[PDB]
């Protein structure tokens, strides 16, 4: 009933402006214990009244689950969102995923951002991974939909570090990050790399061991 | 400014999160134009006996009826929600559900941070009639009811009876974001 949110001045209003003439919507719905609904829905105006019709059709509900056997309770809020810096931090982000810079992620740019961080990732994984957010089911991960999931985003960090420090001597040096840098995509200057080793390197020996590493990682 | 340096730090650290399994649940909508069309991405809990929580998600396509006239599209944004039902009968025959919403500014974007334009056919105060129909599992059903609410505040109540198919044999609440 989109009609009534609280739309402050500075956003456009989609749902206000379309009258007299409303608006349509085609939604669907995937459970995490598998039960799928389809709804379309028109949203019209009669004489001072909205007027809306909706159909929906759920299918693959357990049995056994709890909407088959009526045992909810109600919904939680619905109140998460990311700051305006995060989106611009996570637009950065994705374009290491987005190296043709198009505007959708790939299974073949996901695969290599996960090789160049050291990743041995099939085909059965590289679906499975991008079938979890893909919203829309084309294939691909655009930029609303990997917002959607770094939101929903030790062990691994240490595999970081171990990809990241080339010789196993504890110590990412310049020339590795350079390395892991540049093939994931990064554009930048020797000068800034050696930058990067600085802002990580607290006790000023010239290179990033794991703890400063976690510090800027995390 | 962010210091150039930890940016790349942390978009780094970032595409190391991406990768990695072990995803939470989240409760959140995302607005986002596609065409001329207004997308939306929502990730919901439902409350389970017991408390635990099923979670479930959604992608909509919102498309305006007005086929000449500008209409001034957003760009990314968030809506908060509380959907919190008031009263059941017996066997979720009839049920009395309102909800607050808002949308949320995240950033200048799409239609610049300047708002559209107010319509006059949206009153301060506005009635809603509403009929859904279909099936879950197979079973159909027809439900209708009235409301109405305050658009400009983002408050509503509605009213809904289930006029065939009762007592439906799963939990209402799956219905109560689609009328
Ligand atoms: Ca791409
Ligand atoms: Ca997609
Ligand atoms: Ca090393
Ligand atoms: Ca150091």
């Amino acid at each position: 009933s989109r009609t009534f949110i609280k739309y402050p001045k500075g956003i456009p209003d989609f749902f206000k402006q379309s009258f007299p003439e409303g608006f349509t919507w085609e939604r669907v719905t995937r459970y995490e214990d598998g039960g799928v609904i389809t709804v379309m829905q028109d949203t019209s105006l009669e004489d001072g009244c909205l007027v809306y019709h909706a159909q929906v059709r759920g299918v693959n509900f357990p049995s056994n689950g709890a909407v088959m056997q009526k045992k909810t309770k109600g919904w939680e809020p619905t109140r998460d969102q990311l700051t305006e810096e995060q989106i611009a931090e996570f637009k950065e982000a994705f374009s290491l995923f987005d190296k043709d810079g198009d505007g959708t992620i790939t299974t073949k740019e996901l695969g290599t951002v996960m090789r160049s961080l050291g990743q041995n990732p099939t085909e059965a994984e590289l679906q499975d991974m991008i079938n979890e957010v893909d919203a829309d089911g084309d294939g691909t991960i655009d930029f609303p939909e990997f917002l959607i999931m770094m939101a929903r985003k030790e062990e691994e960090i240490r595999e970081a570090f171990r990809v990241f420090d080339k010789d196993g001597n504890g110590y990412i040096s310049a020339a590795e990050l350079r390395h892991v840098m540049t093939n994931l995509g990064e554009k930048l200057t020797d000068e800034e790399v050696d930058e990067m080793i600085r802002e990580a390197d607290i006790d000023g020996d010239g290179q990033v061991n794991y703890e400063e590493f976690v510090q800027m990682m995390t | 400014m962010v210091d150039s340096s930890r940016r790349k730090w942390n978009k780094t650290g970032h595409a190391v999160r991406a990768i990695g399994r072990l995803s939470s649940a989240i409760n959140t909508e995302m607005m986002y134009p596609a065409d001329g069309g207004l997308r939306g991405y929502t990730h919901m809990a439902l409350k389970v006996d017991g408390g635990g929580h099923l979670s479930c998600s959604f992608v909509t396509t919102y498309r305006s009826k007005k086929t000449v006239g500008n209409i001034k599209m957003p760009g990314i944004h968030y809506v908060s929600h509380r959907l919190e039902r008031l009263e059941e009968s017996d066997n979720e025959m009839f049920v009395v559900q309102r909800e607050h919403a808002v949308a949320k500014f995240v950033g200048l974007g799409g239609g610049g941070g300047t708002g559209g334009s107010m319509n006059s056919l949206i009153k301060e105060n506005m009635r809603m009639k509403v009929v859904l129909e279909g099936s879950v599992n197979g079973h159909q059903f027809k439900c209708t009811g009235e409301g109405e609410g305050n658009p400009y505040m983002g408050t509503q109540t509605m009213r809904i009876k289930v006029i065939e198919g009762g007592p439906l044999p799963f939990a209402f609440d799956i219905l109560a974001t689609s009328f």
